[PDB]
RNA sequence: CGGAGAGGUA
DNA sequence: CTACCACAACGAGCTACCTCTCCGCATAAGTGTCAAATTTA
DNA sequence: TAAATTTGACACTATAATGGGTTAACTCGTTGTGGTAG
């Protein structure tokens, strides 16, 4: 996005900057579970082959 | 201010003046079910709509019909509490007046032969409790709304699925409310196809032909015609100038005598403009231009009579020569381009192998039902029923609206089925999207998703039951007798009841209630699930629907969702978000007019929100006039930017409208990170209610609304003066202005005392008002489990120091002092229900008696003569609750005990021990024993005493109700008669009951006197009838499960205190586990001598980015310092003026705070009561995104005589030294989550085994063993750990001989294993042999 | 690849326990194969000591008794 | 032919429909009960009790006999 | 197998076998009855469909559903899959002598000690306590030992302290990504309900103290005890196996 | 045709539908032959 | 003592 | 004759634990002899 | 065991009845047909 979140977590955010940061928060939270599942599958295959 | 908040006024730091109050938080469910039940004859909603959509019904001939008249709901047999106790559904009988009219066949229209109408009984629809909850089979269930894709038409495109080409493929889709689907799509070669119900593909011109369209009509509908004229062996065209854009001049664009274009030049826009400024129409051409064009209409010679060229073939030199020598001087051709007018319909017709309509019907027949021999009538019926039938196709008038909106029509209404023009328009729009005009639609856009509530779903299921019974009745009516067949004798109530019961008991949406605190119930009823019937699944969703869309602003909270696999499928509705009439989500907005932000509020949907310009909620105003700044930040079309002060069109109603109920209770939400805010919002609904509820020092102001609207307190319906206060009930006398001249004016609020909740927690109602208090309407009288004077109080506020301490706070772990455990601040009550059923075995009934064998008096000291523990007796683990005894059976009988069976009596050694005991670790008193019996068998002395107590309590409390209400009525009669005349002493010299026969001349006041007497007589009559009904209801036997004699239900009440292992958390997601209970003398203590109750860990602050906890800590210290000053002043007993001055000074400290409270209005007693209520600390309201700042909290700290930095000097309690750095100290509001170590810990040595695999079971409830999964096997393998792996695979698992040998040897002290072949391997061998493939263990 | 190499292993029991049990079992049945129980997973399944670490010597001993007699 | 076809079909449904085979007379009684229940449910507006079914059902059948007849 | 409510809960294999046997018997009936050719052809076709549905339901065509509108479980489905025999009963098994509990922090321990609560220790070592009680002569029969440990005298506690001395137990936390997810510790008896871990081993376990749980297993035989003492002890696996760097680091 | 189909009901009805219905007197001569 | 569905924890 | 592409079909998706509720749903016509396995003394 | 009796099995109903209900319809890699065009 063009305009960045200028304020920090001490000065307190407004509505829209918090709403923007929610996107990254949710994306990271979902990617955690997805990469966990993929790593588990890869580990199982690697343990089997050797 | 009302009198319920004058007791304790929460100071508010908000600066935005709120215009719109928070609405009723449970409006969606109540409104939906009210629409479903209530009779709306015009706006057909719920039952009436389905009844009109099914009835009337004809026979296959049409000589007998059933006419709908009306319907009504009967009164429920049992009450809500009665149904909860008995475990039956709280439902209302549905009686429908149905009329059967019979027709003659001899007459043309013999409508009047016989009419028969009556009340047929069908179905028992469940009713909704006053809090939006259903009672099914005793349990309390909640039906959540569903956000599902709207009916209508959606144009989409796949972003380069075919990687080889990289082209964009567009596809349309027509989604009806119920019926078959329809999918228009393209291919890499740019041909358009139809998929019906996501089946195989055909060229899409098949549908056009099936709609009775020939090729010439198709080409007329899609392509527009260019006119080629042959005259005296030369060619001209009629040319419309706005067609040569982006093309290269293949020939010379000439005029009658003017030259315009040369070879190798593209017709640029300025040349086109020259063309419209020269006004030329007819343009001559050479012959090679036609070669490449396609003829529009067929051409047949009038002489020879055969077609030289039909529609849609590529014209060449030979064909045009033949047509010219034929004599057709005018040629119509389709116009084609490569950028704006593409030849797709012609290509699809070329690839199409079908000639006319019947072949198209044959082809669609072979699609839909492959392998079946086609026939004309079958194909016609299937095609007319796929789309053009009112019973197998419907858009429900909401798909119609979106359909006409997406196609840019005008009317929002129309037929419920598809039509020719609809298909033509949708495919034309698809063609235009392909060309470049228009844009595809978003799936996650909130303008395409609809809220389907409980009423709609119940209506649909009821309609399914109705069509089932309708098909049945139509079948039966057509062949059976018609004269003496009552309309009620065909209709079976079984299918409708089955449908509604299945929906209400076994759906994916009617789920168990989470009601461990009011906040959980509120956030559960305001829930939107994207899954369910007709929805997504956890596999059908990717990152596109789980993620936040810009249209969720104000409609759906972005920071309240489960953090597991349901990260984006379970959303929470916002605060001010209502629902549209169609089901769309809309938000309030303050309408601005030429600069003034008026108080007018408009509700806007998602599609309208993107049109205007919306101002932010944090914009300052001048005396509720114009904006202050000139460049206001605003949002439009989904993006945020800056705009002028005159370009705006709306403003956000409040700063709280973005977040939901749960996230709006967290103070300083704007400083917390998104992840920790999400975790705090998720953990706030798992807080167990404590013994004594305590208010939070730092609130938000939303606590009161959540407490009131949760339906868990006892709000006053009508204001008045409280008459009688008790721990069980409240008797209130209403004021004169709010009281009907019909009633007495006395209201009774009963209080629920110690009722088990769904999550095994206690529910209690403690009265908060005292005797002699005037209370108006809307005041709370009884606090619920987690309420304190009408404010939600989930946890306790405690002293906290942020400092590492000897490693006991290492990774989120928490150290707690002994003051917390001595004061039982986190001591909870857990009511647990145990059930014992006396089954009817195949050798005799199971008796409950005190004659349990092989048990001494040490275990029977709590049992009475009937074998049931006395109420109030404390019971520990392993003790006997009920002495149920069961026969063993001849198989379980040994010859030794068979001889004494026929000598020393039958009741000697026939039965065994099957009594109910306590699960290990559980203790506590017995509080309630319920004995349900089957109708027909005498119960015991105990159940007779139980029913005697029940009848005595019912008669007593109901008689007291009558006595109080009649006393109020007689008081009203006295007041009325002294309002009429002057009679004071003559009333009190005569008995109170004899106040009715006195009178004088008749007038209006005598009229309501007589009305009051009539109400008295009706009162006593209803008293007698309800008493008799209650007595009959309790004296009769319950309907139990088949094969069941009697059921004994025992309620135990454990008292749980905290111990190492219990989870705690704040409101900012700083969860942790208790590590140690520390004596008070070791706690780090401040200068005054007060030790800190809990020591947290500072390192959780920077890495998790939740600074809201530090600010809450400082604010709590400031509030508690002010409260401590108040308490010191009160203890010194100074004055009334000084306390008034100090409290007023503390209240008016903010810069531009919204509220204005003044103490001059309050009297001395109100001031004293307020000071008493604030002596424990002044509550503070900090709204989300508009809360207090650092300057205000520092001013509070200064007023309370505390250091401004918030850090004080601590001394080490163990040694007495001074810590080298000041330590942040303050009061934080901690909860106590429902993950207790008592329910988590479990151990097992040897127990029961499964049947097929013969390995130990799994589960704490059934005493199972821990699974040793595949990963741990790999780990032990990696160590090289052979022996441990073998012993965990054979002798500690499914190998019967090995494990019993292991037990025998370990009991004998020798530590050795004797492994064997596991049973699971033989199970596998037998299964694979049953597969028919020979496997065997090959010896050597 | 890892999946293909695992499926093409000479031991049909390990492949069946891994993935595509139907196809591997059908191939083993039609081919008339036999397993010599040389992998760790095979002995884990059947219920013997794994030929690794402490148990390894034992298996070698067993082998040196099976080969020499 | 209709009589024979219907008899064969209903006899087939009376031997192989459920996991546990029930004799034909018991199946006929089960229906002699299903219809009665429905008839009484329609007539009274609520499901019958065992005693009412005993009253309306048969001269030799009582509460215990039909209670045994329910599976 | 019957349930507690009198009703039975059979397996789908009984249903498949009933289908096959009924259709085969009717085929034999028709063959002896001299039915027309179309009739016997249909009966043979349904027999084939019964057989293949028995072998694996959802393979040939539409899966045969039971009463709850779900496809039936065939033998092939009981062989293969995530919840088949191989991956749920032969590789991973449920194990006796196992406990589970929440973990807290123990700062006074060493690298080779874990704080085991008294109740879980009593339950886990019950056969050992029976054996040592019988050897000492304080109990005559196994039932006497059972009831004695069931009412938990102090002598039972003393003998329990004797038994657990120098008897390592395995602590295990899922998911066990790498090999350090299971480790052998010497037990120390503590009053409470939480297993007390060492602060240094939290990096190997990837274990936080925010409500995490782990399981305890007990080696029985002498080979298992030496196996845990020389190979699995927390003082042996200091360096990580992935790279030659220490894993027990201050955190 | 005899092609892509798997439903036994569909095939059975397909071979069944190739035979025409009998009249009031066709059954009479069939019974006479019997 | 089974299997499904819903929810929760790490 | 055979090198090539686009469809159809099939098999795959961390781990462990805890709690709760559900599973013979709308449908159906009765008699009549002959054998026989469980039931009283 | 002789005898009773409720269960269990099988055989038989004579107007004309003539083609059935239905569900729901990501992403990826590998294999095998089914043409395709020169
Ligand atoms: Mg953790």
């Amino acid at each position: 996005i063009e305009t960045p979140i200028t304020a920090n977590f001490r000065e307190g955010l407004n509505v829209l900057q918090y709403f923007i940061s929610t996107h990254g928060a949710r994306k990271g939270l979902a990617d955690t579970a997805l990469k966990t599942a993929n790593s588990g599958y890869l580990t199982r295959r690697l343990v089997d082959v050797a | 201010y009302s009198y319920t908040e004058k007791k304790r006024i929460r100071k508010d730091f908000g600066k935005r003046p709120q215009v719109l109050d928070v609405p009723y938080l449970l409006s969606i469910q109540l409104d939906s079910f009210q629409k479903f039940i209530e009779q709306d004859p015009e706006g057909q909603y719920g039952l009436e709509a389905a009844f009109r959509s099914v009835f009337p019904i004809q026979s296959y001939s049409g000589n007998s019909e059933l006419q709908y008249v009306s319907y009504r709901l009967g009164e429920p047999v049992f009450d809500v509490q009665e149904c909860q106790i008995r475990g039956v559904t709280y439902s209302a009988p549905l009686r429908v007046k149905l009329r059967l009219v019979i027709y003659e066949r001899e007459a043309p229209e013999g409508t009047v032969k016989d009419i028969k109408e009556q009340e047929v009984y069908m179905g028992e629809i469940p009713l909704m409790t006053d809090n939006g909850t259903f009672v099914i089979n005793g349990t309390e269930r909640v039906i959540v709304s569903q956000l599902h894709r709207s009916p209508g038409v959606f144009f989409d495109s796949d972003k380069g699925k075919t990687h080889s080409s990289g082209k964009v493929l567009y596809n349309a889709r027509i989604i009806p409310y119920r019926g078959s689907w329809l999918d228009f799509e393209f291919d890499p070669k740019d041909n358009l196809f139809v998929r019906i119900d996501r089946r195989r593909k055909l060229p899409a011109t098949i549908i056009l032909r099936a709609l009775n369209y020939t090729t010439e009509q198709i080409l007329d509908l899609f392509f527009e015609k260019v006119i080629f004229e042959i005259r005296d062996n030369k060619l001209q065209m009629e040319l419309v100038p706005e067609r040569l854009r982006g093309e290269t001049a293949s020939f010379d664009i000439e005029a009658n005598g003017k030259v315009y274009v040369e070879k190798g030049r593209r017709i640029t826009a300025r040349h086109i403009r020259q063309l419209e400024k020269d006004d030329v129409k007819l343009i001559e051409v050479p012959v090679e231009y036609i070669a490449g064009k396609v003829v529009a209409k067929d051409y047949i010679d009038e002489s020879t009579g055969e077609l030289i060229c039909a529609a849609n073939m590529e014209l060449s030199l030979d064909l045009l020569a033949k047509l010219s020598q034929s004599g057709h001087k005018r040629i119509e051709t389709l116009f084609t381009n490569d950028l704006d007018h593409g030849p797709y319909i012609s290509e699809t017709l070329r690839v199409d192998p079908t000639n006319d309509r019947l072949s198209a019907l044959v082809e669609i027949y072979r699609m839909m039902r492959p392998g079946e021999p086609p026939t004309r009538e079958a194909a016609e019926s299937l095609f007319e029923n796929l789309f053009f039938s009112e019973d197998r196709y419907d858009l429900s008038a909401v798909g119609r609206m979106k359909f006409n909106r997406s196609l840019l029509r005008e009317e929002i209404e129309g037929s419920g089925i598809l039509s020719k023009d609809d298909i033509i328009d949708v495919m034309k729009k698809l063609i235009d999207i392909r060309n470049g005009k228009g844009e595809v639609d978003d799936i996650d856009h909130l303008g395409n998703r609809r809220i389907r509530s409980v009423g709609e779903m119940a209506e649909n299921q009821f309609r399914v039951g109705l069509v089932r019974v309708e098909r049945a009745v139509k079948e039966r009516l057509s062949l059976g007798d018609l004269d003496t067949l009552m309309p009620q004798d065909m209709i079976n109530a079984k299918p409708i009841s089955a449908a509604v019961k299945e929906f209400f008991g076994s759906s994916q949406l009617s789920q168990f209630m989470d009601q461990n605190n009011p906040l959980s119930e509120i956030t559960h009823k305001r829930r939107i699930s994207a899954l369910g019937p007709g929805g997504l699944t956890r596999e059908r969703a990717g990152f596109e629907v789980r993620d936040v869309h810009p249209t969720h602003y104000g409609r759906v909270c972005p920071i309240e969702t489960p953090e597991g696999p349901n990260i984006g499928l379970i959303n929470s509705l916002s605060v001010y978000a209502q629902t549209n009439e169609y089901g769309f989500l809309e938000t309030p907005y303050r309408k601005v007019t030429d600069g003034v932000v008026t108080d007018e509020i408009h509700y806007l949907s998602a599609i309208e929100e993107g049109n205007y310009v919306i101002a932010q909620a944090n914009s300052n105003l001048d005396e509720e006039g114009h904006f202050v700044e000139d460049l206001v930040t605003c949002r439009s079309k989904g993006e945020s930017s800056l705009f002028s002060r005159d370009q705006v069109d709306y403003m956000d109603v409040s700063t709280q409208q973005v977040v939901s109920v749960g996230a709006s209770l967290i103070p300083f939400l704007e400083h917390d990170d998104a992840n920790r805010a999400l975790m705090g919002a998720n953990m706030q609904r798992q807080a167990v209610p404590t013994l004594r509820a305590d208010k939070p020092l730092v609130g938000t102001g939303m606590e009161r609304a959540v407490a009131v609207d949760s339906g868990v307190t006892a709000v006053a319906k009508r204001g008045g003066v409280v008459q009688y206060v008790d721990a069980s009930r409240i008797v209130i006398k209403v004021n004169e202005d709010e009281m009907y001249p019909g009633e007495a004016g006395i209201d009774i609020y009963n209080l629920t005392k110690y009722t088990r909740s769904n999550q095994n927690t206690c529910i209690n109602q403690m009265p908060c008002v005292s005797l002699g208090e005037p209370v108006e309407r809307g005041d709370v009288l009884a606090d619920g489990p987690s309420t304190d004077l009408g404010e939600l109080a989930l946890g306790q506020n405690m002293r906290v120091a942020f400092m590492p301490w000897n490693g006991y706070n290492f990774e989120d772990s928490i150290l707690v002092s002994e003051r917390v455990v001595q004061e039982d601040r986190f001591t909870t009550i857990h009511i647990q229900e145990l059930a014992c059923v006396s089954r009817d075995t195949k050798l005799g009934p199971e008796e409950i008696t005190a004659d349990i064998p092989n048990v001494g008096e040490a275990a029977l000291s709590k049992l009475d003569e009937s074998g049931i523990v006395y109420i109030g007796a404390e019971v520990t683990g392993g003790d006997i609750l009920v002495g149920k005894v069961t026969p063993k059976g001849e198989t379980q009988l040994t010859p030794e005990e068979k001889l004494l069976r026929a000598i020393f009596g039958e009741k000697a050694s026939d039965v065994k021990d099957s009594s109910l005991r306590v699960p290990n670790g559980v203790s506590g008193t017995v509080i309630d024993v319920q004995v349900f019996t089957r109708d027909g068998v005498e119960k015991d002395k105990r159940a007779l005493e139980i029913e005697e107590m029940q009848l005595k309590q019912a008669k007593k409390d109901l008689s007291e109700e009558l006595q109080i209400l009649e006393a109020g009525l007689f008081s009203r009669i006295r007041a009325v008669l002294v309002a009429g005349g002057v009679e004071a002493e003559k009333l009190d010299k005569l008995p109170r009951d004899r106040w009715l026969e006195l009178g004088l001349t008749d007038e209006e006041k005598q009229n309501q006197l007589e009305q009051l007497a009539e109400q008295y007589d009706e009162l006593k009559h209803e008293f007698e009838k309800k008493l008799e009904a209650k007595r009959r209801k309790i004296t009769q036997g319950d309907d139990l499960a088949p094969g069941v004699l009697k059921i004994v239900k025992v309620y135990l009440a454990v008292k749980r205190r905290i111990q190492p292992g219990d989870k705690m958390a704040g409101r900012h997601g700083n969860k942790g586990v208790i590590s140690k209970i520390n004596p008070i003398e070791d706690m780090p203590y401040d200068e005054n001598g007060t030790p800190v109750d809990i020591v947290l860990n500072p390192l959780g602050v920077p890495s998790r980015m939740n600074i809201g906890q530090i600010l809450e800590t400082h604010l709590g210290m400031a509030a508690k310092g002010i409260g401590d000053k108040i308490n010191a002043m009160l203890k010194q007993q100074q004055e009334v003026a000084k306390l008034r001055e100090f409290i007023q000074r503390a209240y008016d400290l903010g810069a531009d705070v919204r509220q204005k409270v003044d103490l001059s209005t309050f009297s001395d007693e109100e001031v004293m009561r307020l000071a008493e209520n604030l002596r424990k600390g002044m509550p503070i309201a900090t709204p989300v995104f508009d809360g207090a700042k650092e300057a205000e909290i520092k001013e509070l700290l200064k007023l309370g005589d505390l250091p401004t930095s918030g850090q004080i000097r601590l001394y080490d309690g163990r040694t007495g030294e001074q810590f080298e750095r000041p330590v942040t100290v303050g009061y934080m509001y901690m909860l106590k989550l429902n993950h207790l170590v008592d329910d988590k810990m479990h151990a097992r040595s040897t127990g029961s085994y499964s049947l097929v695999t013969q390995q130990p079971l799994g589960g704490k409830a059934q005493f199972g063993g821990q699974r040793f999964g595949e990963m741990e096997v790999w780990a032990l393998e990696a160590y090289g750990a052979a022996y441990t792996l073998q012993e965990m695979l054979t002798v500690k698992s499914d190998d019967v001989n090995g494990r019993t040998k292991m037990y025998k040897n370990i009991v004998d002290g020798n530590h050795q294993m004797e492994p064997g072949m596991p049973e699971s391997f033989n199970v596998l061998l037998k299964e694979i042999r049953s597969l028919g493939i020979n496997i065997e263990l090959e010896d050597e | 690849g890892i999946t293909k190499a695992s499926l093409a292993t000479e031991s049909f029991i390990s492949a069946a326990s891994f993935q595509e049990t139907t196809r591997v079992l059908t191939e083993a049945a039609v081919a008339g194969k036999r397993d010599e129980l040389r992998g760790l997973k095979e002995n884990v399944i059947v219920g013997r000591l794994i030929p690794a670490g402490t148990g390894y010597a034992y298996h070698q001993d067993r082998m040196r008794r099976r080969a020499a007699g | 032919a209709t009589w024979w076809i219907r008899q064969a079909i209903t006899r087939s449904i009376a031997d192989q429909a459920r996991t546990i085979r029930i004799p034909v007379h018991m199946i006929e009684t089960i229906n002699k009960l299903n219809r009665i229940s429905r008839q009484m449910l329609q007539e009274m507006g609520r499901e019958p009790t065992p005693e009412e079914l005993a009253e309306r059902m048969l001269m030799p059948e009582d509460k215990i006999r039909k209670v045994l007849k329910i599976a | 197998v019957p349930l507690d409510g009198g009703r039975f809960a059979t397996s789908d294999l009984n249903d498949l076998y009933r289908r096959v046997i009924n259709r085969n018997n009717r085929l034999k009936r028709l063959l002896d009855l001299a039915a027309p050719d179309i009739i016997v052809r249909n009966e043979k076709r349904m027999l084939q469909e019964a057989v293949d549905a028995l072998l694996d339901n959802g393979r040939r065509g539409r899966a045969i559903t039971g009463s709850n509108k779900r496809p039936l479980k065939s033998l092939a489905d009981m062989i293969k899959g995530k919840q088949g025999r191989f991956r749920q009963n032969l590789l991973g098994k449920r194990v006796d002598y196992s406990g589970r509990s929440v973990i807290t922090v123990g700062p006074y321990l060493r690298l080779h000690q874990c704080g085991l609560p008294k109740k879980m220790a009593l339950e886990l070592f019950k056969p050992f306590i029976y054996g040592k009680l019988e050897l000492r002569g304080l109990a005559t029969t196994i039932k006497a030992a059972k009831k004695m440990v069931e009412r938990e005298e102090a002598v039972v506690w003393d003998i329990l302290d004797e038994v657990i001395r120098e008897h390592p137990v395995l602590l295990n936390r899922a998911p066990t990504l790498h090999r350090l997810g299971i480790q052998a510790f010497e037990p120390v008896l503590i009053e409470g309900k939480a297993i007390q871990l060492h602060p240094l081993v939290c990096a190997a376990y990837n274990a936080d103290f925010d409500g995490d749980q782990m399981a305890v297993h007990v080696p029985l035989t002498l080979e298992a005890q030496l196996e845990a003492r020389a190979l699995m002890m927390s003082t042996n696996n200091i360096l990580s196996p992935a790279n030659g760097e220490p894993i027990i680091v201050p955190s | 045709e005899i092609g892509r189909t798997t439903d036994p009901v569909r095939m059975y009805m397909r071979e069944m539908g190739t035979v025409e219905l009998l009249t009031r007197e066709g059954e009479i001569d069939i019974a006479k032959r019997i």
